[PDB]
Parts: C-alpha cells; structure tokens; sequence
RNA sequence: AUGGUGAA
RNA sequence: GUUCUUUGUAAAGUGCCUUCGAAGAGUCGAGUUGUUUGGAUGCAGCUCUAAGUGGGUGGUUCCAUCUAAAGCUAA
RNA sequence: GUUUGACCUCAAAUCAGGUAGGAGUACCCGCUGAAUAUCAAUAAGCGGAGGAAAAGAAACCAACCGGGAUUGCCUUAGUAACGCGAGUGAAGCGGCAAAAGCUCAAAUUUGAAAUCUGGUACCUUCGGUGCCCGAGUUGUAAUUUGGAGAGGG
C-alpha cells in the first residue's frame, strides 16, 4: 500500500481509491509572482487591474442529512470564532453566520436540551456549544481552512433551511415551545432587556 | 584597463542624485496599454479642447532622433547594454550637441519606470515643474561631468 | 597601450540642430491616430459588441445543490454536587473539572 | 543616517509647534471673551461642520500614529502619558483644550462600546503589571464592586449611561509584512490622508 | 536615426574599441557550444538592413566554423541542417581570428501563424524555398555561384552546367536549315 | 576508373 | 444583375508655390596560393584593407552608362 | 536589508500549439568527381525542391541620330578569340514567343507600440469580434525605394 507521504508527494491509502482522485489553488501561486512584478514596475495600476467549495460540499455530503455528521465540529468551530491572525471581516462574517442560525432556530424554536456548564451553554436541536461572551486568552492556518469550509457548508445550509433596522446599533411540538409560551419575560441587566434603555 | 571610449561607464550618477532623478522621472510615466485603452473607451462612450499630453521619452531610435535637434534636456543611459556599440557614441553625441547626460546602472532598472522589462535610454524634453528639472540637471552635471 | 583620446570634436558644442524636415502639423494638433481608435470604439458600442465602462460596474453585479437524494457533556456544571467536585488533594493528581458557583453571574 | 531625515524631522516639528502655539494662543484668548482679535470666537467640530455643544459629550478615541515626520512636542508628550495613548474624562470645556493640540496625534453605539469591552478586557491585577483579561466578574466585585458594580456588564451599562463607572474604571481599566500586503496598505493610505482655527476632525 | 551611427562605427573595423568588443565577444562565445540560440543579434543594423525584423518568427543562431565551399555557405548548410523547420534567409559576419570565424545567421519559422500572415514575409513559406542554402540560393551561395550581369559573368550568368547542356546539344527542326 | 559484395 | 452597408473632420491622385532632401565595410579593392574557362574573367584558404558632388564598367584632356556589397515576382 | 523585489542567463515538463528525416528522381540547384593539352565541369557519389526549377527587373549592352527584366529559338557563326597543331569556341546588335513590376536598410507616430502571436465565449468558421496573456522600445504598424521622396499652402 502506498504511504500517506508517498501519496501525496505524487499527488496508508488504498491505492485503488487514492490514485483516480488525483484529478485553482495551484494556479493562484501565480498572483503572488504577478503582484510582485508589479511591484518592482512600481505603477499600482496594474496591480489593481489584476486584482480585479460547493464542488467538495457535494461529494462529502450527497443529501443534506449527511451534513449532521460534521455539523457539530462546523457549529463548534463558527461559535468559537464568533467570540474570538484571523481578519477582523473574518469573525464578522462568522458572527453573522452564527446570528443567522441562531434567529432560523428561534423562529422554530427547534431546541430540546440545553446545558450551562464551564465550557459554555451547551445546546440541542442536534447538539451545538457556544463560549462566553468573554476575551479568549497555534497553527490558525488550519483553523482558518475549517473555518472557511464550515462557513461554506453552512450557507448552503442556511439557504436551504431558509427555503424550506436600528437594532443592530444595539445588539406544541416539545414541551420548550408549548411551555413558556406567551411567557413574556423581562430581564435585567444579568421580551424587553433593560440593556436597550442605554 | 581598456580603450578610454570604454570604461566611460562604471563611473555613474551617486545613489542620491540617482534616485532623485527616478522620483522625477516616475512622475512622467506613460500611459501604460490597460491605462490607455480605459481611457480611450471612456471617451469613446462619452462621444456616443485637450492639453498636449506628457510622458518620457525612451525609445533609442526615438531619442536619437530628439537628440541632435538640442530638444532633450537630460538623458539616461543604460550602462549595462549588450551591444555596447549602441551606447558608445550616446555620450559624445550629447556632449557634442550640450545636451547633458547621466549614466544609470540597470537597463532593468531603466525600464521598470517606463512599463517596459528593459529600456537602454530614456530622455525628457518637456516638463510640467522646470525648476526641479533645471535644479536635477545642475545636479547631475556638478556630480557627474566635472568629476569624470 | 589605452593611451587617453582628445576629445578634439566635442570639445565644441554644436551650435544648430543637423535634421530637416520642419516640425509635422501633427505635433501641434491632437493625434489622428487617438481620433481614429475613438471611431472604431463609437462604431463598436454602435453594433453593440462593446460595453462602455459604466454599464460595465453595472453588470459587476443560493441555489439547491442536493434536491431530493437517497444518500456529550461530562457533568460540568457551574452549580454541581459537592461529590462530583474533585478535592483539592485529587487535584494534584489530576493535572476540566465540576466547580462550584454562587450562580451564572459569579 | 543621512542628513534629510533630521532636516525633515526639524522641519515637521517647527510647523506643527507653530500650529500649536497658534491653537494654544486662540483658545487662551477666547477663554477671556475678547472677540475682537480672533477669527472665530465659537467653537466647532467636524465629523460635515458643527457647532460645538458645551454638553460634555463622550466618544471613544483612536490614534492615528502621525504626522510621522512631526516628532511629538512635550505638550502632546504629557498629554498622551497622562491620558496613556502614546501606545499605539470628558469632552469638557477645561479638556477641549488640550485634546485639540493632540488632534492631529488622535481622531458610537451601543453594539460596538459592548464588544469593545467585552473584547479588550484590560483589569489592572496584581505580579503587578498584570491586565490580562476579563477573567472573572467576581474581580469586578472584589476589586470594585465596593462602587456598586458587580460584574463588568455594569461598567458597560454605566459607561453607556451618565453614570460614576465611567469615571472610576479609568483607575481599573493589513497589519502584515511581504509582497501580497503592500498593496493592501497603499490602498489604504489613500483612506490615511489642519488649520489652526479650523473645526476639530473627527 | 542610430543605425547610421553603428554603420558609422562598424566601418572602422580596425578601431580600437571594436578590437576589444571584438576580443571579449570570441572569448565568450568560445565558452559555448559551436551552434547555439542568440537571444538578439549583435549588429542591428547589419540584421535590420538584411531583412530581419524583431517580431515573432524569427531566430537568431551563432554557429563556430574552423579556419581554413566557402565558410559562410557551411555555416548556412549546418544551421540549416540542425535547424530543419526553420528557412536560412541571410548571414553575416561577426567575429575572427587565427583559429575561428564566426558568423551570424537568421532564420524566419515559416509555421509561426505571424510569418504566415505577413504578407511582407509569407513568400518564404512556399516550398519552393525550402533549404535555400542548400541549393546556394542565399546571397553568399548567388555570390559563389558566379550570378551577375556583365561581361564579367558571361560564363556563369545563371548556371555553369546549363550552358554547357545548351552548347553540346545537337538542334535539329523538322525541315533542316 | 566509379560505386558495392564477402573474405582474418 | 440582385440585396444590406458605408463616414471618418478617412485614404489617395492631378497642376502650381514653398521648406527639406537617407542610399547594403572584413564590403570594393590589391597581394598570394588552389580551381574553371578556347574567355583572361570568375570561383576559393589567408596578410592588409577603401571613398561619398563617392564607387563600377569602356577610349582617345577626360567623355558614355549605372549605383553593387538585401530580397520577392506568373508568362 | 544577517532581507525583499526588477530583469538577463541557463536547465527541466510523458506541458499546449507546430515542423524536420525518408521515398521517388527524366528535368532543376549546390558540392565533389576519374578512366600538364584531349575524352571532362562527362561517368559514378552526396545533399536540396517543383510541376516545372534557376534567373529576373542592371554598379547592363554599346561608342551609336543609341537600346532598357529574366528566359527559349534563328541569325550573328563555325565568326571574334584562344590552343594557331591536331582542336575548343563565345557574346552585343537584328527577327521571333511571352511581357509586370515591386518590397526592406536607410531622415521622429512621440499629440498617445497606433503592431503582432496565443488562451478564452460566440458568429456568418481556409476567418471576425469583446476580454486576457505574452512578444515588441536593442523597434512592431502607416508614410519613401532614386522613376526620387518628405512637412506645409
């Protein structure tokens, strides 16, 4: 059997299933010759004119059940980024995600369990984890690119479970939603929140 | 130790002054093609009374032709030209014709400023900005010419 | 051998200019040439195979992939029981672990 | 080193001293009410221009690291230790002042003063230079909850509000390098880039 | 223009400063193998006015002949032979000395779309002129081959062997004169 | 004489 | 013949006036050595190597005719 | 800078788009080539093309009241000339067949490298267009090839 180094390197496996699968990342090498070119041209112009993965989603889960599989680690890393050398448009677009999904389950109140503890408020729907709202006190690149898949799956999943403006200044079929319902609570500083009335 | 025509080169313009005269010359870049042709289509679909424009001069045969009509007031060359033959007589035809000269390390260097991968001369006959371009001349001269 | 060359004819500098052939008209007029590629672009936005810039950042300017297809906690609580809490002395053989709170706030 | 550093250097210094000095010289005459020799005897603010409210309004600040070629007077020294910004109270008439001569040195919602706080998280703690993080609200309280603040959410709400925790937690309280981002910050520097009796901007 | 300044210089074979240009140019080729791919010429003018243009289509080869079929022609018959998809068009001398004599030749590829389409340069591309060295068609094979008019050429006006066929061939008409 | 054949 | 297009202050020609007005170097040439011619020419190793109102080919003071050392082209 | 870029040079890829060998050979072109003058620029050998090949529009022929690309025939002519011995042996003019002139180097498009190869998507596909990539400034297009030619009115 080939060795994972060996693999890879042509590119332990089965070599009946690894070598067929050797079939735009390399090719962006070549902007990082481009933009240097253009620099040492020392005109931004031509900088700026060049300047100007939903094929793996598929086979790595054919039907949007198989997403559940993964879908634990995806919403660990989101939420764990959500708090957080990543970009600051980076843990924007993670906090969105995450605020998106989180106001698709409030509208169908899809929650069964739910557990505070050290780690974070643990959650089911699937099971899910969230930190703090606290300061977080390693090799981010692979963080990065899970990151960046998560994301990607997790629009496609968005979209399809969404198929199926002043208060960002600011910000039956389980006993969860037949309890507390029409329950209007108001919490203090620790549904109204007195937060707003800053 | 070689004919006095040769070696004229490898005595050439201090790192300040020389970078001196890139800054002003890097004012003066040419319209690159992609510039250009954004321009053009601009106007063209403005159209579906101008300023004469100002850029460098750097083609050889271009420059000769300027040089010898005492048009170009500072010229650049090349020091590292394969066929030596088409530098050699540059300097004594502009000192021939009063026009003053700078000898600058780096034909590569030479035509990254004129968005071209190597140029062997560039020349400037008209300005924008003359008191700087009289004051780099004086410049170059005092450094260059009586001194070597 | 290298012995020093005089430099008996550029030792004067050339009064006039050696050329010919007085300035060309198109020196001081606008260039044919950027007038001529001007039409061909009028004539090219006229049969509709180019787009101005404008409508160009105009055009600069989500789909069902799937369809239908065939293919735990460990009781770390803030507010735990006093037995699942470990004792100090355990903790030195421990080196996450039940703690106890006064609540969420603390 | 050569020679134009300095000269830039002095240059750049004795512009802005002489901008200063005309500021300091303005503020000093309009602080005695003879608007007879100045331009503008009112105050303004810029964001568009306008009129600056005596109401001692609070807004965070930023640093701009620069003029660069400016080297920092000793005014702008000690009013950045005082205030530590060197690293890179209240719009009050006494501190209008003082922070227009930093005003080219420097420069919200409730949504960005939150996550600011609840990000940063500075808590001076004793070694003794300790400031960490946000560790524990129970800090808060033993640290200063004595002033009525139990966790950091209450010198959040107080720092939104006209409390005393905004005053008090003062005592408790493109970034790359190579080719691929250069073209970033020369971007950016067009976003990068002053008159004496001009409007403070913002 | 220049290129008269470099005819200019290029008279003065003997100067001083092309001994030396001359002296460095043989030594750094000697280093090289006999034929091999030149980058750009090293007489501009001399290539310009021989036809070559510097556009897509055209090859410049510097190729090492010994000392004492003239050697120009066996520069071009080699050149030729090594360089088979391509036409020898014209040559020119670029260096000497006691041992070797270099020349410069340039070629033109005939199935570069750019040649095709040059209306200036696609007569190359007929088959009739396939190997022109080989048949001495070029300017130093013509000069060889005796191709002149006067009385000077009277011999060898065009062919040596064809006047020789003309005057042993027996004429005879239908009706004898 | 020209060009080839085999033969220690 | 039939039918759509031209266009763009686009490209050429005629006569006049006006200001300018480039020309293939290790090439021509001489020397010598091999070679061809019924031609003394040409071809070829090598020392040297030419000028721009210049150079080549022919004769009684020179007069007649072209502008070599690049290339394409059916009959 | 106890670094990072511009090129230039040199290698490699089961890279993409291309061409080269060889066969045939009466004719064509070049090299070589026997049995000091003669068989002889023949015989044989090698290399390179097509339906024809080569040559071709004079640094020509002539000494005339001049002709004006190259090529083939008659004539010039078995003459001039030579080896003056056996022998070799032209060419202008004249008549006929057929006729076509052109392209670069050379002096600035510099008020716009205006040029061109390749990739991509279409259409009316021996090609055209929008975009991109690369070559080109050590010169790609137009304007001039001595009959002159060029900037202007």
């Amino acid at each position: 059997f080939i060795t994972r180094s060996q693999a890879v390197r042509k590119l332990f496996y089965y070599a009946k299933d690894i070598q067929y699968l050797m079939h735009k990342f390399r090719e962006h090498k070549t902007f990082a010759r481009k933009l240097t070119r253009a620099l040492g041209r020392g005109e931004v112009s031509s900088a700026k004119r060049l300047e100007e993965l939903d094929h793996i989603i598929k086979e790595r889960y054919p039907s949007f059940p198989d997403a559940i599989r993964d879908i634990d680690d995806a919403l660990n890393m989101l939420f764990l980024f959500s708090n957080l050398q990543v970009s600051s448009k980076i843990i924007n677009d993670a906090q969105k995600i995450c605020n998106q999904w989180l106001a698709y389950v409030a509208k169908e109140r899809l929650v069964r369990k739910v557990f505070v503890s050290i780690k974070g408020v643990y959650y089911q729907a699937v099971r899910w984890l969230v930190p703090f709202k606290f300061p977080e006190n390693v090799d981010f690149r692979i963080m990065l690119t899970f990151l960046e898949f998560y994301s990607t799956l997790l629009h496609f999943v968005l979209y399809k479970l969404y198929t199926d403006l002043k208060k960002d200044k600011i910000i039956y079929d389980s006993p969860v939603a037949s309890l507390f319902s029409a329950f209007v609570f108001y919490v203090s500083r620790e549904v109204i929140s007195e937060a707003a009335m800053d | 130790k070689v004919p006095p025509t040769i070696a004229q080169f490898q005595y050439t313009l201090d790192r300040n002054t020389a970078a001196e005269t890139f800054k002003l010359f890097n004012k003066y870049r040419p319209e690159t093609a992609a510039e250009k042709k954004e321009r053009l289509t601009k106007e063209a679909a403005a159209v579906a009374a101008s300023p004469k424009p100002y850029a460098v001069k750097y083609g050889l045969n271009h420059v000769v032709a300027l040089i010898e009509n005492k048009k170009a007031k500072l010229v650049l060359i090349a020091n590292d030209v394969d066929p030596i033959e088409l530098v050699v007589f540059l300097p004594a035809l502009c000192k021939k014709m009063g026009v003053p000269y700078a000898i600058v390390k780096g034909k590569a260097r030479l035509g990254t400023l004129v968005n071209q991968k190597t140029s062997a001369v560039a020349a400037l006959t008209e300005v924008r900005d003359e008191a700087a371009l009289a004051k780099l001349v004086s410049t170059i001269d005092a450094n260059f010419a009586d001194k070597y | 051998p290298y012995e020093p060359l005089i430099d008996w004819f550029t030792r004067h500098e050339e009064v006039m200019p050696l050329t010919a052939v007085p300035e060309p008209k198109r020196r001081f007029v606008p260039s044919k040439n950027e007038a001529k590629r001007v039409m061909k672009i009028v004539r090219a936005i006229r049969e509709g195979r180019i787009i101005p810039p404008k409508k160009l950042k105009e055009m600069k300017e989500q789909y069902d992939l799937w369809g239908d297809s065939t293919e735990p906690t460990n009781e770390e609580s803030y507010n735990p029981p006093e037995e699942y809490l470990l004792s100090p002395e355990e903790k030195e053989a421990w080196e996450f672990i039940p703690q106890k709170y006064s609540a969420l706030r603390k | 080193v050569r020679a134009e550093s300095i000269v830039a250097k002095t240059l750049a210094t004795s512009r802005e001293k002489e901008r200063i000095k005309r500021v300091s010289i303005l503020e000093d005459k309009k602080a005695k009410n003879e608007t007879q020799h100045i331009a503008s005897g009112k105050d303004f603010i810029l964001k568009e221009k306008t009129t600056y409210d005596g109401k001692p309004a609070l807004l965070f600040i930023v640093r701009v690291r620069g003029p660069l070629a400016v080297n920092i007077p000793n005014k702008a020294f000690k009013i950045l230790s005082l205030l530590r910004l060197v690293e890179t109270v209240k719009l009050t008439k006494n501190v209008y002042p003082l922070l227009k001569v930093i005003a080219p040195y420097v420069v919200p919602s409730l949504s960005s003063i939150r996550s600011l706080i609840q990000k940063r998280g500075r808590i001076i703690y004793k070694a003794e230079p300790h400031e960490i993080v946000l560790n524990d609200n129970n800090i808060v309280e033993e640290q200063l909850g004595d002033h009525g603040i139990i966790c950091v959410e209450d010198i959040i709400h107080e720092i939104a509000t006209m409390g005393e925790s905004f005053s008090v937690c003062n005592f408790f309280l493109v970034s790359g390098f190579g080719s691929l981002n250069r073209l970033r910050k020369i971007k950016q520097r067009e976003a990068e880039s002053n008159a004496a009796t001009a409007p403070v901007i913002e | 223009g220049a290129y008269k300044y470099l005819e200019e210089l290029q008279r003065k074979k003997q100067s001083d400063v092309l001994r030396f240009l001359q002296r460095v140019r043989v030594w750094e080729y000697r280093q090289k193998n006999v034929i091999h791919r030149a980058a750009r010429p090293t007489r501009p003018d001399k290539a310009r006015r021989l036809g070559y243009k510097a556009k897509q289509g055209f090859v410049i080869y510097r190729v090492r002949v010994r000392r004492g079929r003239s050697l120009r022609a066996t520069a071009e018959e080699r050149v030729g032979r090594r360089a088979a998809n391509l036409r020898v068009l014209n040559s020119y001398w670029v260096n000497q000395d006691s041992t070797y004599k270099y020349f410069e030749v340039i070629l033109v590829d005939p199935q570069h779309k750019a040649i095709r389409r040059d209306a200036r340069y696609n007569w190359i591309c007929d088959p009739v002129h396939k190997h022109r060295e080989a048949r001495g068609l070029t300017a130093t094979g013509k000069k060889s081959r005796g191709i002149n008019k006067g009385h000077k050429f009277n011999n060898t006006k065009a062919g040596r062997r064809k006047t020789w066929k003309r005057q042993n061939t027996l004429s005879l008409w239908r009706y004898r004169k």
